[PDB]
């Protein structure tokens, strides 16, 4: 029945590959939880900010990065994988430009870093980097992309996704909103994902505790929501 | 060809020629050797064209994983290392003189020369090429200090033209480009435009 | 905010004895969204009891009428402030005796209490009048 | 308890988590103490080191080192490893002067050093370096940063922090310090007394106090407190212990 | 078995140790006893020579590696052997390519990083030998002594290997002359340390001693049953 | 017999590798996957059923092509099926290459069972847990191929693999006819698809490539819903 969870390269019975679980479950370990919202000519994402202390630097505890100069990151587990993934993605990019000459797709640059990953799940050398990513962007006759990334390869796009501790509570409640079939507009974006954050946490947080990022067609640009747009956003949708 | 670049205060102006030959046969009349690095560095080739396209694409990977890894755009410094390592390794085997304009916000405009066989150096004016062996005479009689956008464009629109007269090595059209704070204004002269 | 407001009943109130629906509707709007982003116990009861008195005493239905919308369609509202809203308006509506007024007050009791409360003892009260009505 | 599962860098636990690097935070708070204050023009730092046998001369195991001219090197753990982990920072600094041709930001090299301490941390025939050490850098066109990195490969910014048997006391007595303003001078004085009374005497007694900054102060270079400062910084330090 | 965790370096105690590492750590403590003392412009290193049986002769504790630098080891033979070869070499080096001789705390450096390599990675068993270095550069003499959990100790004095705790509490007892000593005060407390290591039945012989000593413009020179002749003929008798 | 299911270089005593079955269990839960060959051409569909609809289904193929004819499926892992996709097209295109003629489908199925038994060779290394439906057309002949994580590769007239995969089977041969229709093939594996479904397949629930003389082609959405109208 059991103690086949030893080795992330051997085949438990039932054909069940634990060890793959158990770095799923080490996504969630970070102990936070991040989501992302698309809308027509937007993407949206935002995570949560814990700080033990008023010692750390927060201009350095970013959760989201930037891989490209259009194509933006999010990402949560382990803080470390979560690093190395961003450099080794940032790595990628970097190759299929220099290689191509042209800048990668989201969804290609999922389907690569995906396979990069699956090689780490596939061969016994390697632990097989337990962070989920969430990748952005926009792309010429298709609009904007969100896809998301998983230590186990597996790549799929979203309408809107989530990760972390409440990420099933998360996706019930973006189930919940996409359901009811509107256009979602960017601060609508926006407004829906802190919407989500806050009653999954039960918090109504202050500004001061969560990230935003936001690719749109006008802006391909990856901007990262600073204080003052955040605190525009976030107030208005308190008082909206 | 003839590639002179030349800093002022707030940026860096650079032009050259469009004349790119196959023997005496002009391949192509239309060549441009201001191939853009980043939003804010260029560069200016010399040389053998696939060998400075090459390291061209080779630096834009190299700075392009700096500035996002820093989520700050490179120094003019650190490019005319990577441009001097890159022509030093395969000095024995590259035929390019490469000059590093650019401006940055760490310093401002700043112009790099690695000429043949990869001198890392800075100066006032960066000719190169073949026809850098002409204007050398012209811009020591014709240089000045502190030539403002409109005067830069000048000293670039006479030595050039100058360059293009004496040479025939140089032909064509002649391209331009301002780099500051600002942002990057590109231009090209071209029929009665050039003197 | 508690003080600002309870300066302000006696400034409010000379402000209601004017009718003057807009301005007054705006700032108690302001101090209960903020007091409903503050979590507060009794500046949100002074403040919502206020305004459910103005429109009651200031005679309009289409005015409360807006504040039982918003405040139900607005967010993060203290339940025992909805409570005593519908139970005011409760006593607000047993002792009316319009007819036409009496049913279209007791159509937006009917639509707001999706969710009922602790005090659907006393809107059971209100719905026995409509057992009469 | 895990057994089954920590005996090896590659494997998860049912709850999801790597034990070796657990482990390895287990001996980091099993080390010596060492805190580091970021000034407005520069960082110090302070190491808590302990006299094993007064046969060591003193300078002895060295911990406060500078992978470069212009960055420092606090570390706390094992010296073996603090000596490894400080060898392959200075290859990264010196490779990055060869290829890049000027300093390298506190950041980046943060940056890549984390990068290198995690594959050693993921890799089954390694294992994760078990020491956490600090990064400490002064440049007139960027600025003042800290960074504290441990085995688990995180590099977080953090102003001032604090590692070893004392992490949440020294936080306790730093939080209290104001620390954005005053520059070294000012902020030596409290690393001196914070090192000062975090410190056991009833047991692990036999320490000294060794001390290290990067600022304009000595042009953006990074070396030991001078003599004279040091036993001032001593002086100021049993005055205010008392 | 619950130390199942003393297998191999590469896996962490529960309570955060390498027991291997401390394994490799009283590896040394079973090797015969050395101890160093340093002058003002003398460094000496002194060792208590052990043999197999009276018929054969004393194992050789005291290693020449180069004229201004030496060194002594207590612990396997082999991995100290590899140790002293690796020594000779990166000091060849050092004078081929600088023309300068190896500085002890480089050497020691050095020593470090080649020693942590096998603690870090899996492979090579730690280098169990604990070896004392005394040596003469700028800033005069040095004791280094490298301890086999790749840890080195800038000392005036140890003692490493079996009963060394008597050495060290003699030292602990005698700092007070070891900074003013010439050679032969320091030769002679250096003898009455190791007289201190050896019990009652046993005395320091001519066979049983050896001693290694450096200096400003005196090499790094071993002396034995003949050479430490004259410098035992200045040495006491035992305090019993 | 537990001793021996733990390494992919040890024989059971009695039996064989048991790594290599519990790869094929593991292909056992996937995604029910059904193809039939058709008198004049081929067809493969599966299910894309997920839940939470903000999944993007266009954004993932399980249908996938190889060159201009061929075609394939799978039931099991997701990323290992894209890698076998990856190892395939490069094997095909060296075949090309090497060749200048497009690959016959029979080369392509043993150089894919070549390079997944591979993975079955040494220890350290899981077998794929991904078993391949491969549709082609060739020498006016349509051919219908599975590959297994094994490395054994066989043929089929019309198979069905994946969750359910028995009941499928079962209705297939209780379908089948060696005269069959391209469009009647169709219906035959859309209902295949439906007798264990579980949920009313929509046009984009399931996904269906076709093979024919004009090469292969994954169906649009549109036609999707065309033939699922049809069948109702």
């Amino acid at each position: 029945s059991a103690g086949f969870d030893r080795h992330i390269t051997i085949f438990s019975p039932e054909g069940r590959l634990y060890q793959v679980e158990y770095a799923f479950k080490a996504i969630n370990q970070g102990g936070l939880t991040s989501v992302a919202v698309r809308g027509k000519d937007c993407a949206v994402i935002v995570t949560q900010k814990k700080v033990p202390d008023k010692l750390l630097d927060s201009s350095t505890v970013t959760h989201l990065f930037k891989i490209t100069e259009n194509i933006g990151c999010v990402m949560t587990g382990m803080t470390a994988d979560s690093r190395s993934q961003v450099q080794r993605a940032r790595y990628e990019a970097a190759n299929w430009k220099y290689k191509y000459g042209y800048e990668i797709p989201v969804d290609m640059l999922c389907k690569r870093i995906a396979d990069i990953s699956q090689v780490y799940t596939q061969n016994a050398e390697m632990r097989p980097l337990g962070c989920c990513m969430i990748l952005i962007g926009i792309d010429e006759e298709q609009g904007p992309q969100v896809y998301k990334c998983d230590p186990a390869g597996y790549y799929c796009g979203f309408k809107a996704t989530a990760a972390g501790v409440k990420q099933t509570e998360s996706t019930s409640f973006l189930e919940k909103k996409v359901k009811k079939k509107f256009d979602w507009t960017f601060e609508q974006t926006v407004e829906t994902a802190i919407t989500c954050l806050s009653t999954v946490l039960s918090i109504d947080f202050k500004p001061s505790e969560i990230e935003v990022g936001v690719v749109t067609v006008e802006n391909p640009k990856f901007r990262i929501l600073t204080e003052a747009e955040i605190d525009a956003h976030l107030v208005a949708l308190a008082e909206r | 060809t003839t590639i002179m670049a030349v800093q002022f205060d707030g940026g860096v102006v650079l032009g050259a020629d469009s004349r790119t030959t196959t023997g005496s046969y002009i391949a192509n009349r239309v060549t441009d050797k201001l191939t853009p690095i980043h939003d804010r560095i260029f560069c200016c080739r010399s040389g053998s064209a696939a060998d400075t396209q090459a390291v061209a694409d080779a630096v834009t990977y190299q700075l392009g994983f700096h500035s996002i890894e820093l989520n700050e755009p490179p120094l003019v410094h650190t490019a005319a290392s990577l441009f001097k390592e890159m022509c030093y390794r395969y000095r024995e085997d590259l035929m390019a003189g490469i000059i590093i304009a650019g401006w940055d916000p760490q310093e401002g405009g700043q112009v790099y020369s690695v000429p043949m066989g990869g001198m890392m150096v800075r100066q006032s004016f960066a000719i190169g090429g073949s026809g850098s062996s002409y204007i050398y005479g012209y811009v020591d009689a014709t240089y000045r200090e502190g030539m403002t956008k409109e005067e830069c464009l000048q000293f670039t629109a006479n030595a050039l033209a100058l360059a293009m007269e004496r040479d025939g090595s140089s032909g064509g059209v002649i391209r331009l480009a301002a780099i500051a704070e600002s942002g990057v204004e590109r231009q090209v002269l071209l029929g009665d435009q050039i003197p | 905010y508690s003080a600002t407001v309870d300066q302000r009943l006696p400034e409010c109130a000379k402000l209601a004895k004017e009718g003057r629906l807009q301005e007054v509707i705006e700032t108690l709007l302001s101090l209960e969204k903020q007091t409903r982003t503050a979590s507060d116990m009794v500046s949100t009861s002074r403040i919502l009891v206020a305004v459910v008195k103005m429109c009651y005493e200031a005679k309009e239905w289409d005015l409360l009428n807006e504040n039982i919308m918003l405040l139900s369609k607005r967010r993060s509202q203290l339940k025992q402030a909805v409570a005593k809203m519908v139970q005011q308006c409760c006593t607000y509506v047993e002792e009316i005796t319009d007819l036409p007024i009496k049913l279209r007050l007791i159509d937006t009791l009917r639509m707001v209490t999706e969710g009922k409360i602790y005090v659907e003892i006393e809107r059971a009260r209100l719905t026995k009048t409509l057992a009469t009505i | 308890i895990g057994t089954g599962y920590d005996l090896s860098a590659s494997t998860f636990s049912p709850d999801g988590r790597v034990f070796q690097v657990e482990y390895a935070m287990k001996a980091v708070e099993n080390s010596s103490t060492a805190i580091g204050i970021r000034c407005k023009d520069g960082v110090v730092f302070g190491v808590e080191k302990l006299v094993l046998s007064k046969l060591y001369e003193e300078g002895s195991n060295k911990r406060l080192f500078n992978v470069d001219r212009h960055v420092g090197m606090a570390v706390a753990g094992l010296l073996a490893d603090a000596r490894s982990l400080a060898d392959i920072a200075r290859e990264e600094a010196s490779n990055f002067r060869s290829n890049f041709g000027y300093n390298i930001p506190l950041k980046h090299l943060a940056d890549r050093v984390a990068m290198y301490v995690h594959a050693y941390t993921l890799y089954s025939a390694v294992r994760p370096f078990g020491c956490s050490f600090m990064l400490g850098s002064y440049s007139v066109n960027d600025g003042a940063q800290l960074y504290m990195i441990d085995p688990s490969g995180v590099s977080y910014g953090y102003w001032g922090c604090a590692i070893g048997k004392a992490r949440q006391a020294a936080k306790t007595e730093i939080e209290k310090l104001q620390m954005k303003e005053m520059t070294c001078r000012d902020i030596v004085k409290e690393v001196a007394k914070i090192i000062y009374i975090v410190h056991d005497e009833v047991k692990d007694k036999a320490f000294e106090l060794e001390l290290s900054w990067v600022g304009e102060l000595t042009n953006g270079r990074h070396e030991i407190v001078p003599k004279d400062i040091r036993e001032e910084a001593e002086k100021y330090a049993k005055e205010s212990l008392k | 078995f619950r130390n199942q965790y003393d297998n191999d370096v590469t896996v962490w105690s529960p309570q955060g140790r390498i027991h291997q590492i401390e394994y490799a750590m009283e590896a040394v403590k079973q090797g015969s006893a050395t101890v160093g003392l340093k002058s003002k412009t003398h460094a000496v290193l002194v060792a208590l020579k052990r043999a197999q049986s009276e018929l054969a002769a004393h194992q050789k504790k005291i290693l020449h590696v180069d004229n201004h630098i030496g060194i002594s080891i207590a612990g396997l033979t082999a991995d100290a052997r590899l140790l002293c070869n690796f020594m000779r070499q990166e000091c060849l080096d050092s004078r081929f390519v600088f023309d300068r001789p190896l500085p002890v705390s480089r050497l020691v450096s050095l020593i470090g990083s080649k020693t942590q390599i096998p603690t870090q990675r899996y492979g090579r068993r730690p280098y169990g030998v604990g070896l004392l270095i005394a040596g003469y550069d700028d800033m005069g003499p040095h004791i280094f002594q490298t301890c086999p959990s790749a840890n080195y100790f800038d000392c005036r004095a140890m003692s490493i290997g079996a009963r060394s705790q008597s050495a060290r509490t003699y030292l602990e007892r005698h700092m007070s002359e070891f900074m003013e000593c010439n050679l032969n005060e320091l030769v002679k407390h250096g003898l009455r340390a190791l007289r201190e290591t050896l019990p009652a039945e046993q005395d320091l012989t001519t066979k049983n001693v050896s001693i290694g000593i450096v200096g400003k413009d005196l090499e790094f020179t071993i002396y034995d049953d003949d050479d430490v002749s004259p410098f035992l003929e200045g040495l006491e008798e035992r305090p019993q | 017999e537990r001793g021996y299911s733990f390494s992919l270089t040890t024989f059971s005593p009695s039996g064989k590798l048991v790594q290599i079955e519990y790869a094929l269990a593991a292909v056992a839960g996937g995604a029910p996957s059904v193809g039939i060959k058709a008198a004049n051409g081929v067809v493969l569909a599966t299910e894309k059923k997920q839940k939470s609809i903000l999944y993007d289904e266009r954004s993932v193929h399980k249908v996938e092509p190889i060159t201009k004819h061929i075609g394939l499926v799978y039931s099991g892992m997701g990323p290992d099926y894209r890698v076998l996709v990856h190892r395939a097209r490069k094997l095909a295109q060296q075949y090309y290459l090497v060749y200048q003629e497009p690959i016959p489908t029979a080369q392509l199925v043993q150089r894919v069972a070549s390079v997944m038994q591979e993975y079955t060779q040494s220890g350290g290394v899981r077998p794929f847990g991904v078993s391949l439906l491969i549709c082609g057309w060739n020498e006016g002949r349509p051919y219908l191929f599975q590959s297994d994580p094994s490395g054994a590769y066989f043929a089929w007239k019309a198979t069905a693999m994946g969750k359910n995969y028995v009941n499928g089977k079962t209705f297939l041969e209780k379908r089948y006819n060696e005269d069959l229709e391209l469009e009647d093939a169709i219906h035959t594996a859309i209902l295949t698809l439906k007798e264990s479904f579980e949920g009313q397949m929509t046009e984009d629930n399931i996904e269906v490539g076709i093979c024919n003389e004009a090469g292969f082609r994954r169906l649009t959405p549109t036609e999707v819903k065309d033939y699922l109208a049809a069948i109702a």
